[PDB]
Parts: C-alpha cells; structure tokens; sequence
C-alpha cells in the first residue's frame, strides 16, 4: 500500500504478457495437455540447458518440486506471522528469542 | 567434471568443486559457466582499476563532460560509486549501448557459439589491437591465461571487499575504506 | 661442472677443499640447470673479488693522498674517502655508474663474447671472459684486460695458477675491504684496527644529499 | 626482420622488442602489412627528426633568413628566441599553409607509389613526381624528395643499402636528440650532459597556441 | 613404529616410556608426526622471535598503525605485554591469515597426511627459492632429523619462557621478568 500503484500495474501487466505468450492457445484444462509431448511444468524455459544431461534430470525435478512445496508453506507462514505481529519476519523472530 | 583450466598451485592440480555445481548440468552449461567466469573476471579487473583511478589518484580526463548540464570531469570528485550517478543522463545510455553492441556482436558474429562446441571467450577485434599476444609459445599463452584466471578471481574478491567495507561495520579487518552506496543507482 | 669445484678448491687450498656448506651450488636459482648455476656463482665470486681488490687498493691509496689535476683536493680532504665519494658531483657519479654498466653490457653481450672466442658464462663459457674491444665504429686502442699488453702467450698452467691466485687473493681482499668498511661505519668492529675512523653515511648508498635527481632520493627513514 | 636489425647493430640488438609489435596484426591486415607499416613509420619518423634537428640547431644558433616574410605584419624571422616559441609565433596562416603543403606531400607519397609498403612495397620509398597529368602545372616540379637533380642515381645497390641502414640509425639518433632537446627545454634537470637551454613554451605537442 | 626422529641420545630406539604407541594406527602415527612437526616449527618461530625481541634486536623500523598512534618501540621488550600491545585489528589479521593458510594446507595437499601422503609436509608455504629442491635423499633425511631435534629443543624453550613468565624463578638461568 505504501508503494505507487503504477508499479504494481506495470508488474502485473508484464506477468500478464509473459503468461499470455508462454502458452498462446493452451489455457483451460481441455486444451493445454492436448499434445502428448507437453509434460507438466515444462514451459521451455531452460536457457542454460540443465535439462540436456538426463542423469540429474530426476533429482533436479524432485528438488524443484520439494523446494516449491516448502516455499508455499514458508510464504504462508511469513504472511500470517506478519499478520499476527504487525512487524517483519526477522524483527518478530528477534522478539520471540528476546530474553524472558 | 570440468577438468579443463583454472586449477593452479593453490588448491593443487585439482578442481575446486565443494558443492560441485557441475555434473548437475550438461556440457554446454560448463562452457556457459566458464564464459560467465571470464566475463566476471575481466569486468572486476576493470572495476578494480577504475576504483583505484577514482577513489584516490583521480587522474580526471581533461575538459568537460556534458557541455549542456555543465558537468566537468573535475566535478566528479567525490566517492567511488556516487560518481557513477553524476555522469549526465544520456552519458550512461551511450556507455550501455556500446556494451550491448559489443556483446550482441560477441554472441552473434563469433561463428561457433560457446554452448555448441566453441571456446568461452573470443575476439572479433577488440582484444589485443597492438599484438601483445604475439608469437609467444602456446605454453606461454596457457601461462598467461592461468594468470588471467587467478588475477580475475582475486579482482572479484577485491571489488566485493571494497563495496561492503564501510557498509558492513568491520567485515574487512583493515582501517581505511570509502563511504558510498554498495550497489550503483540502478543502471541509468 | 659439479666435480670441477672440488678439484679447484683442492688446488687453491689443499687442507680445506670443497668447503661449501651452503647447499646453493646445486640450486638452479634461475631454473637454468646446475651448470649455469655453477658458472653464475663462479662469475659472481670472481667479479666481487676484482671489484674488491680495486676498492681496497683505492681506499689504501686515497686514504692518505690524492692526485692534483684540477681542484681534486677539496673532495679528497673531507672526512673519510667514502664521504669524499658521497660528496662527489652527481654527474660524476652518474658517469662512473653508466660507464661501468656499459662495460657490463659489453661483458654480457653474446655477440661480443662470441667474437673473443667463448660463450656466456651460464652457457659453458669460462666465468669471467671480458671480450676484446674490437667491434665498434671508431678505433679504441686501450682494452680493459691487457691495455698495454703486459702479457703474452703464457702457458696454460701459468694461466690456471694466475686464476687460482686471483680467486683466493680476491677472497682475502673482499674480507679486507668488508673489514675496512665495517671499521669506518661502526668503530670497534674489527678489533685488530683502531686507526680508520669517520662516518660513511650509508656505504651501500651511492646517491645522498648532494645529488638531487628526479625524486626518489629520500634518504630519510633509513636503516642501520 | 632479423637481417635488418643485425646489419644495423649486432651487440645490443639481436632482435630487441620488449613490446612484440612486430608480428602483430594492425587492423586485421596481416603480418606483412604490419611489418611494412612499422618500417615506413620508423623511416618517416627518422627523416622528420633528422630535418627537424637540423632546423632546431639552425634556429637556436641564431641563423634566421632574410626578406620580410608577412611584410605588413612583423611575425617574421625576428620574432621568437626559442624554436618552439618561434613556431608558435606564426600567427595563423604560416602554420596552416605548411600543414597543407605537408598534407599534399604525404598524399602524393602514398598515392604515386606503384605498390604500397603495406602491400609489398619498399618502406621509405618516395615516389617520383608525375608528368603533366596533374592539374595546372606545366613541367615536372623538379623538387621531388629523393634525387632532385639526378645526382643520387649514380650510387650502386650496395651503396644504396648501406645508405639506407645509415639513414635508419642516424634517424634514431636524431629522434633521441630532438626529444632530449625538448625535455631540456621543458623540464630542467632532465637530460644532463647536453647544451643548456632556457625553460619556456607550453604543450609543444600542440600546434595552435 | 620405525618412522624418523630416532637417532643418538636414545640409543637408536624409540623413546616412549608411558604407552602412547601400540594404541596408535598408521593414521594416528601420521597425526602424531604432523602435530609434532607443526608444534616444532611454531616453537622455532616462537623462540627466534622471543629471543630477538627480548634480548636485543634493532626491532622493525616503522610505525605499526599510524592512525591509532601505537609505535614499534612502545610495544615493549616483554611479549605478553607486547602481544597485548598489538591492536585488535592486527591480531584479527594475523589469525585470519594463519587460518586461511591452514585451510589451504588441509585442502591443497593432494594426499592428506591421514589418508596417505607424508605427514608434516605442505607444498604451500615452504621453500619458494629452491634451497631444498634437489638435495640428495640421504641429505634430506639428515636435515629432517635436524628439524625434529631443533624443534623439540624449541618447544622445551618456549615452555621454559612461558613458565618463567607465569611462575617466577623457574628456569633458573632465565631471569624473573
Ligand atoms: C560468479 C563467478 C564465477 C564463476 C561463474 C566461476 C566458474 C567456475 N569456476 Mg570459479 N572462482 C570464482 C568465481 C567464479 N567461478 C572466484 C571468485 C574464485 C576465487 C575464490 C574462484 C575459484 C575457482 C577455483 C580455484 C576453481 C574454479 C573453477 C571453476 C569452474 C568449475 C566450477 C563449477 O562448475 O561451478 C561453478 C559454478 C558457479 C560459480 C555457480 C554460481 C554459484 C554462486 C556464485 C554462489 C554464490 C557464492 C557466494 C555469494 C560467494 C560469497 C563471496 C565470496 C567472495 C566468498 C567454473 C568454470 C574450477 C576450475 O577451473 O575447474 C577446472 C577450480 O579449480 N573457480
Ligand atoms: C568502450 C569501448 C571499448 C571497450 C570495452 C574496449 C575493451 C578493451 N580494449 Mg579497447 N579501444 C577502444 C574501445 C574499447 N575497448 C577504442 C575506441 C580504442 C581506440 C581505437 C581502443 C584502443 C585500445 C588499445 C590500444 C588497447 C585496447 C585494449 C583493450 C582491452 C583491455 C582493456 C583493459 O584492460 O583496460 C583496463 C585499463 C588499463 C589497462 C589501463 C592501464 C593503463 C579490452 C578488451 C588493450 C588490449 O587488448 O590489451 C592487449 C590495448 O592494448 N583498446
Ligand atoms: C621539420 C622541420 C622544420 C620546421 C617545422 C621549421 C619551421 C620553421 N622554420 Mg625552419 N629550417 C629547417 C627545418 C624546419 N623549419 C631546416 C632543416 C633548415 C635549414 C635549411 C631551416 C632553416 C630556416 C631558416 C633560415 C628560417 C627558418 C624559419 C622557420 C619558421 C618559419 C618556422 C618556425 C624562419 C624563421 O622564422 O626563423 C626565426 C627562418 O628565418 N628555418
Ligand atoms: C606435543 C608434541 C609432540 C608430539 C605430538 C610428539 C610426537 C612424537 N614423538 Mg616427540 N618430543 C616432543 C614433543 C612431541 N613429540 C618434545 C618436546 C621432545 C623433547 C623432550 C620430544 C622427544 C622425542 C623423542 C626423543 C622421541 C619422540 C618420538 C615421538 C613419536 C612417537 C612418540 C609417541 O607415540 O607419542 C606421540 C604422542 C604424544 C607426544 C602426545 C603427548 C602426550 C602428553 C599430552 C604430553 C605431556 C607432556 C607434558 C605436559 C610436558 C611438560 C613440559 C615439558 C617441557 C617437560 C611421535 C611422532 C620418538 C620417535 O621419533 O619415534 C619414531 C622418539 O624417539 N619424541
Ligand atoms: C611465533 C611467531 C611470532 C609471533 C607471534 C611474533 C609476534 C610479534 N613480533 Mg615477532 N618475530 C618472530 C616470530 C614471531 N613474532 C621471528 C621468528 C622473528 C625473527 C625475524 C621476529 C622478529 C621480530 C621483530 C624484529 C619485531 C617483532 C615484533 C613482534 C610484535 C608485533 C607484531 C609484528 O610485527 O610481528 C612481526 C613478526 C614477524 C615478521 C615474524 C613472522 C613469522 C613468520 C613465520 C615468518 C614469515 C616471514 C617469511 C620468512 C617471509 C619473509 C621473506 C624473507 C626471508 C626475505 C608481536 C608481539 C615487533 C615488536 O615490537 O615486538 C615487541 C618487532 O619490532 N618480531
Ligand atoms: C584477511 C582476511 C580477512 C579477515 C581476517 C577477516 C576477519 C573477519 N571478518 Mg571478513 N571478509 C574478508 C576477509 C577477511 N575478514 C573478505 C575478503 C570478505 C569478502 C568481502 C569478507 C566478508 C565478511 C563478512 C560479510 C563478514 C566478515 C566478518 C568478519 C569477522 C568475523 C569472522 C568470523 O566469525 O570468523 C570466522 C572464522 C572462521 C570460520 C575460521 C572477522 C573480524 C563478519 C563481521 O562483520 O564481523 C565483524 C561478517 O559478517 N567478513
Ligand atoms: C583484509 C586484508 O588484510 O587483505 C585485504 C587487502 C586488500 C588490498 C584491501 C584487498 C583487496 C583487493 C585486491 C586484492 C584486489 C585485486 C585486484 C586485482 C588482482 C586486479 C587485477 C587487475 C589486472 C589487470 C587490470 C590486468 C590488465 C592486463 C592487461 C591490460 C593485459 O593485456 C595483460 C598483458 O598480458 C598481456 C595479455 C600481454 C603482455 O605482453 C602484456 C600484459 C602483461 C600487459 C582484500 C581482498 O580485501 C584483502
Ligand atoms: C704474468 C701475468 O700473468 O700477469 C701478471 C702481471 C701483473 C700486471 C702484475 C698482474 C696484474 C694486475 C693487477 C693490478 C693485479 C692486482 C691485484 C691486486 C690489486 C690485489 C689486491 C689485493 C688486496 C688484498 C689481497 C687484501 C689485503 C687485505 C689486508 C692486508 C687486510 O685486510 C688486513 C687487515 O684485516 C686485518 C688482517 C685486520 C684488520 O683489523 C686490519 C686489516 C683490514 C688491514 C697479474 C695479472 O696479477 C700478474
Ligand atoms: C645525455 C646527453 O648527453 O644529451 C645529448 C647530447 C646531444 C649532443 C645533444 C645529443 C644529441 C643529439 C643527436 C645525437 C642528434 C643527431 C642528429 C642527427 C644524426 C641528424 C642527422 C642529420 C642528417 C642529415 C641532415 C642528412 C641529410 C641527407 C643528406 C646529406 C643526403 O642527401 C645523404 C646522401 O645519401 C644521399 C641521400 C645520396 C648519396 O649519394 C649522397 C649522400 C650520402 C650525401 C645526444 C647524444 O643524443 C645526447
Ligand atoms: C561509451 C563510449 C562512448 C562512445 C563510443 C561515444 C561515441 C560518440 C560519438 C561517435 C563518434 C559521438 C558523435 C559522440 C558525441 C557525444 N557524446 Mg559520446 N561516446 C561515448 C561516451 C560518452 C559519454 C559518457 C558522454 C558522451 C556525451 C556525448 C555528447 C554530449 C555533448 C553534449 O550534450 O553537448 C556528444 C555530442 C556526453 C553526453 O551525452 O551527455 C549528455 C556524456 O556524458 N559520450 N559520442
Ligand atoms: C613468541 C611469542 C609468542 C608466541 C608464541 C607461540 C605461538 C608459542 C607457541 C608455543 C608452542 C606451540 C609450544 C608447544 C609446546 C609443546 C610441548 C613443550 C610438548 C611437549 C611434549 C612432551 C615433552 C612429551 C613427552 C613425551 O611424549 C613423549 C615424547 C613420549 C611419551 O611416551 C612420554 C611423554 C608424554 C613424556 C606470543 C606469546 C604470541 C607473543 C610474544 O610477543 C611472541
């Protein structure tokens, strides 16, 4: 709420452009996975070509999945901790481990 | 594993891979890593040289800089990093344009790309105009390449130290240091 | 070679041959092999010996007298002769140093050394091979060695005996000039001499006080 | 490259480049264009310094020339004392005119050459002035730069090579001499063992002061 | 076991009164020799510094932190009063340099001394000038023995100095301060 709203408008616009173009007609459940070559989560964004190894592909996929789930839980905790404290995360953490 | 170049007499004939950061990727990602390392090394060498030429000695270019805003090279006479956010407004853009042209031509006009079977770090012409990398033997060229790698690693550690010296309390246990912003003022 | 040093050290001193405890004669301290090291040590020793014989003779000569040519008395009659050298003109000292360095260049020049009939001392040549002065443009009569002959086709045994005598005599002369300089600097150092006196400033310092030069002649914050 | 260096000077030079400017590239043209350009630049610098050293001594001793050059003014051959200030005394037009003259001279130097020194020509070879096929001039202009009166054509090939080597070495000597003279002129203490000059002028490498 | 170190003054046999071998493997003996050699070198440096500072010595000409105002002469001729006279920045820089050097020593010797290798030898930080580059193998063993003997004498010396500082009139030749 403190930052200018035009910044949010432009950020949301850029994300809207990115995900409108990243799947040109592949929205909805019945149209996205019509091609039996689009594996889920593969938007083609691998510039550095980590995914041309094929031995660490499975461990990288599991690392991404587990880190994503952990980040979901973590961000939920951070948001609700800020809600119940009114302070940022590490200030609240310092107030937890204060003294008494 | 990499096993290509950069293992000097400091860790001793062996690759420095604690976390690895290799073998989790393909062969082209290693070449991309080496290209990024060499570009970082050269950029931080130039940044150490610029920090030395700005912070203490200050051998400013003779004349004016902006002609419109009245910005003088002598007027840029304080701070290592606040001097960047005083070089007009189009002056930054005409440097970033040169850098962008150089790198788009380095990635396009070099016929074998480094992620396809080429070499990370090549030259259209801009490197060695005077022939300082002349008839010297390939063992001498390998020695100078190793010296470049080690000097660049030291230069990256050097610019990392001189940035976060007056901003992170002690950190670097030395007495001197300059006060400025840690990172620059968001490009242009 | 490695084995020529023990036999020469036996030749110059039969009671203590191959004395060296320093363990440097095997060190290729330029990365140029054992033989180049031995040649470099031999050339350095012979050069130090010759410079010190000249220095000791000069100290004994100008420690009590001088040579009147033109105002060459005001410099000599000023403290010890080392202070006289330190009080000499800057152009004089520069000319002396550059003439000696030109002789060094002529000695080290491979083409000039090859014309005399051997190679560089680190490449198999005899350590100490100052070549003849036959190469420039306008004729120089006086050489450095044999300027007015005073030598002939002597025997190789006579040459070897003269070389050994020069080596050990130069060693004793280096000891002597070091003792004289130490007695001039610190009184009471050499206990067998108590007559030579007066300061030398820093004897290992050619440029001092009088010579201005383009900076970097900061004799302040010196050492002992 | 080794033959010219050895014939010029054997003791202190076998090849002697602390900077490897020979066998460089020089604008992606090749080694041969690099070598021809370097040799031509050396010969040109030596010739310019040889002429200019003679001019500097002939102006420092006091030998001016007669007739009232720029007769309405008096910025002429009585104005300055030090030769840098003498050349700075030319108001606007003398310097511009001699610059245009040298520009034409070097333009024809690079034009009339049958094969350029960067393409396989002999460096330092000034081409002859042409016939009456250049502009309104009726005869050949007699001046040239090499052999104006046909006198130097009697020298043989070995004499020509010896003269070229002597020209190169005397060129280097005159280059060192002029820089020594200007260093003595600007910075006292610099260049001892030479003739004593006075401290004057400013930015002698800058024409229009 | 056999190792190095054994020579005269012990009859050519291993000096070990109270156990402390036959519970040690090859790795433990390697660690014993590595700790002994590091202690020996540190103690040689310690006696060479203590003797030069305390007895005589021209000391280092300079200032040692122009900003703070401490001077080289003002540290004193004691050590426990002079080590405390060294500023905290200098202490931190010394300890950090030594720590970086030993982390490089642990990670840079290609066989570790407890995983093969030779104990007490680090290619880093040793002879840069080649003084021991091509000595004969029999001469190198004698100099290793000399290093061990001089080192053990040095450790005895350092603890003599420390004992005399903390407990006066101990080490009777050594004075009370
Ligand atoms: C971002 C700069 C950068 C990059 C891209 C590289 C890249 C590389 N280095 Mg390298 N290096 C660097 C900086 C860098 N280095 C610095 C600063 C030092 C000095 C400490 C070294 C010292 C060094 C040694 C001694 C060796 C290498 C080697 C290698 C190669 C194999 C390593 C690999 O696959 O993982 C590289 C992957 C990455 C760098 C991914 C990025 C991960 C980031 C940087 C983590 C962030 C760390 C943290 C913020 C740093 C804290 C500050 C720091 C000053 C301590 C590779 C080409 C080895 C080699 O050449 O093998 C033949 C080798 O032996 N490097
Ligand atoms: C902004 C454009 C740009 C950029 C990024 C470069 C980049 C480079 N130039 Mg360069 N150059 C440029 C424009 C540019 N040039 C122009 C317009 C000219 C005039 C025609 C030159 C003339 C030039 C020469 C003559 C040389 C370079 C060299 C270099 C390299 C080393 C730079 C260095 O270490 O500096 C760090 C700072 C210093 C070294 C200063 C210390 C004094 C580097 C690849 C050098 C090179 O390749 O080395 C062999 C070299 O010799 N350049
Ligand atoms: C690169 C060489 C060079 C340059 C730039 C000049 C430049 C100049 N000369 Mg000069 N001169 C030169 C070579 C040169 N000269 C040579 C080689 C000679 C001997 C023939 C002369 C003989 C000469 C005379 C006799 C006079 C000049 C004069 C002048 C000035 C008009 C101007 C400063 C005139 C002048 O202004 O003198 C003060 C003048 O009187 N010069
Ligand atoms: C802590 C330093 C240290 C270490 C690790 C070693 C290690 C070793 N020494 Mg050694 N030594 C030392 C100091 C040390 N030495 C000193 C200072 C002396 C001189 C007195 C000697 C004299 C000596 C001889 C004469 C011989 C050895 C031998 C050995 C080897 C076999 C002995 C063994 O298994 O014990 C290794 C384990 C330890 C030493 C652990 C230390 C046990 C306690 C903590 C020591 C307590 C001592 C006490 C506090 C000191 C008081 C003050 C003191 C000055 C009196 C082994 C490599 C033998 C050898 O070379 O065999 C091949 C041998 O013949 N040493
Ligand atoms: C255990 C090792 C040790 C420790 C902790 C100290 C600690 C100290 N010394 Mg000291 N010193 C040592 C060994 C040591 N010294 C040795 C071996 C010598 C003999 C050369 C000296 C000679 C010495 C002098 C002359 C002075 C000190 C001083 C000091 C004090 C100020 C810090 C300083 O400048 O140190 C400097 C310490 C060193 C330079 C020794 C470093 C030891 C490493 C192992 C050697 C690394 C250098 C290496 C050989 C490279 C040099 C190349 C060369 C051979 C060409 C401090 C209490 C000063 C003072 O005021 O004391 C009260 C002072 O003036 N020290
Ligand atoms: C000579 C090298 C040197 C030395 C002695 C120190 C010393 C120190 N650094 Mg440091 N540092 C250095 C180089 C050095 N730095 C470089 C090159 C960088 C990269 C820019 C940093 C970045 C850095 C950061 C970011 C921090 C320190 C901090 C510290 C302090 C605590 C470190 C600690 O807990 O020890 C750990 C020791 C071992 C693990 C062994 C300590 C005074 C911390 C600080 O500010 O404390 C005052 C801190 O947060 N350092
Ligand atoms: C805490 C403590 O106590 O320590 C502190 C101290 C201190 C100092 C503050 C610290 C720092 C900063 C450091 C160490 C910074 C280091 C910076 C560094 C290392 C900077 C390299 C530049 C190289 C360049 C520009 C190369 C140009 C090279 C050029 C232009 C060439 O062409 C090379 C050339 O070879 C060719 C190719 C051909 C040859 O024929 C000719 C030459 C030779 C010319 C640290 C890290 O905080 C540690
Ligand atoms: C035929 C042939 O082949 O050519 C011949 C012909 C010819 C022309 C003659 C030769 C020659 C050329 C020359 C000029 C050779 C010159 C040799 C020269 C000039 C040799 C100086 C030595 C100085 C010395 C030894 C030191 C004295 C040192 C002394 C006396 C001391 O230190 C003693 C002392 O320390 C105590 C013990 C205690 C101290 O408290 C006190 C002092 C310091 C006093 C040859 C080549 O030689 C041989
Ligand atoms: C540290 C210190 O001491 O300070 C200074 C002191 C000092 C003295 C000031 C110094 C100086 C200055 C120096 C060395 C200056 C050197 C100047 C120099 C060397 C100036 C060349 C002129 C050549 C000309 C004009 C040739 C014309 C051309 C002529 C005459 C020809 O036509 C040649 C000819 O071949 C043709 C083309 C055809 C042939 O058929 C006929 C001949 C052969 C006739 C120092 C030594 O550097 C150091
Ligand atoms: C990165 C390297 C670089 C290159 C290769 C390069 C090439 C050219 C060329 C092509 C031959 C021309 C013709 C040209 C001309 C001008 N440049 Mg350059 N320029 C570079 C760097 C800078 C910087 C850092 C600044 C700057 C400027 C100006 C001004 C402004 C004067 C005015 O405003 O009156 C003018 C006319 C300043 C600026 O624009 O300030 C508003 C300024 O600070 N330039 N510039
Ligand atoms: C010099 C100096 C300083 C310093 C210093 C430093 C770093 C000093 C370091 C000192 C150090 C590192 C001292 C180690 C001693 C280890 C000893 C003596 C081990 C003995 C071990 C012995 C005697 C073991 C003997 C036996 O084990 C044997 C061999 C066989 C067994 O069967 C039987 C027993 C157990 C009996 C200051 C203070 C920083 C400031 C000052 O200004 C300058």
């Amino acid at each position: 709420s403190s930052t200018p709203p035009e910044a949010l408008a432009q950020i949301v616009l850029v994300l809207s452009i990115i995900e409108f173009n990243s799947n040109k007609d592949k929205w909805t459940m019945d149209t996205m996975f019509t091609d039996p070559a689009r594996e889920p989560g593969n938007l083609g964004f691998d510039p550095l070509k980590f995914g041309e190894n094929k031995e660490t592909r499975e461990r990288l996929a599991m690392a991404e999945l587990k880190n994503g789930r952990l980040a979901m839980i973590a961000f939920s905790g951070m948001i609700h901790q800020t809600f119940v404290t009114g302070k940022p995360l590490f200030a609240s953490l310092n107030d937890i481990f204060s003294s008494p | 594993v990499s096993d290509m170049e950069g293992t000097g007499p400091e860790t001793g004939g062996k690759v420095f891979d604690p976390m690895g950061l290799s073998k989790i990727a393909s062969a082209e990602t290693l070449a991309w890593y080496r290209a990024a390392e060499l570009k970082h090394s050269r950029v931080a060498m130039a940044a150490v040289t610029g920090w030395a030429w700005v912070s203490s000695g200050g051998p400013l270019f003779p004349g004016y800089l902006s002609v419109e805003q009245g910005v003088t090279f002598e007027s840029l006479g304080r701070d290592g990093y606040a001097a960047w956010a005083a070089v007009p407004e189009a002056g930054k853009f005409q440097i970033l344009g040169v850098i962008g042209i150089l790198e788009i031509l380095s990635e396009s006009a070099v016929k074998p790309h480094y992620m396809a079977g080429g070499t990370p770090g090549k030259v259209p012409l801009l490197w060695d105009p005077l022939g300082f990398t002349a008839k010297l033997s390939p063992e001498t060229l390998a020695r100078k390449r190793l010296a470049e790698l080690k000097n660049g690693r030291l230069a990256m550690i050097g610019v990392m130290s001189l940035v976060s010296a007056h901003f992170i309390p002690n950190s670097v246990p030395l007495l001197p240091g300059s006060v400025x912003x840690x990172x620059x003022x968001x490009x242009x | 070679a490695m084995s020529a040093l023990p036999e020469l050290s036996k030749k110059l001193n039969p009671v203590l041959g191959y004395w060296d405890p320093l363990n440097l004669a095997e060190l290729n301290f330029w990365g140029a092999g054992d033989d180049a090291t031995v040649g470099f040590l031999r050339h350095a020793e012979i050069k130090h010996g010759r410079v010190a014989m000249a220095a000791f003779v000069g100290y004994c000569v100008q420690s009590n007298v001088h040579f009147p040519w033109a105002p060459f008395n005001s410099i000599p009659t000023n403290i010890a002769p080392a202070e006289q050298w330190a009080q000499l003109p800057e152009a004089a000292k520069w000319q002396i140093i550059l003439f000696v360095g030109f002789l060094e260049v002529y000695s080290e020049h491979s083409f000039i050394l090859e014309k005399y009939g051997q190679k560089h001392y680190m490449k198999g040549g005899k350590p100490g091979f100052f070549p003849d002065f036959d190469t420039m443009v306008h004729p120089v009569p006086l050489n450095l060695w044999d300027p007015l002959k005073a030598y002939k086709g002597a025997s190789a045994e006579r040459k070897a005996d003269g070389l050994l005598k020069e080596v050990n005599n130069g060693r004793l002369a280096m000891i002597g000039i070091m003792g004289f300089c130490a007695e001039a600097r610190v009184p009471g150092a050499v206990p067998a001499l108590s007559n030579i006196a007066h300061y030398a400033g820093d004897p290992m310092a050619p440029f001092a006080a009088n010579f201005h030069l383009p900076g970097f002649a900061s004799x302040x914050x010196x050492x002992x | 490259s080794k033959e010219e260096l050895a014939t010029a000077l054997n003791p202190v030079v076998g090849y002697f480049d602390p900077l490897g400017l020979a066998t460089a590239d020089f604008w992606s043209q090749g080694n041969e264009a690099t070598w021809g350009w370097l040799r031509h630049a050396e010969i040109k610098h030596g010739r310019v310094a040889m002429f200019a050293f003679v001019g500097y001594i002939a102006q420092y001793n006091g030998l001016h020339f007669g007739f009232p050059l720029s007769l309405p003014e008096s910025p002429s051959y009585a104005a300055g004392l030090t030769p840098p200030e003498q050349w700075d005394a030319l108001p606007l037009l003398a310097k511009a005119q001699i610059f245009t003259f040298i520009g034409f001279l070097e333009f024809w130097s690079e034009l009339g050459m049958e094969t350029h020194y960067m393409k396989g020509g002999r460096p330092g070879d000034y081409p002859d002035f042409p016939k009456a096929g250049v502009i309104p001039v009726t005869p050949v202009k007699v001046f040239n730069l090499y052999d104006p009166f046909g006198f130097a054509g009697k020298r043989s090939e070995e004499q020509k090579a010896k003269g070229l080597l002597a020209e190169i070495n005397n060129g280097r000597a005159a280059m060192i001499g002029i820089m020594a003279f200007l260093a003595e002129q600007k910075i006292p203490g610099s260049v001892p063992w030479g003739p004593h000059l006075k401290p004057y002028a400013g930015e002698v490498m800058a024409p229009f002061m």
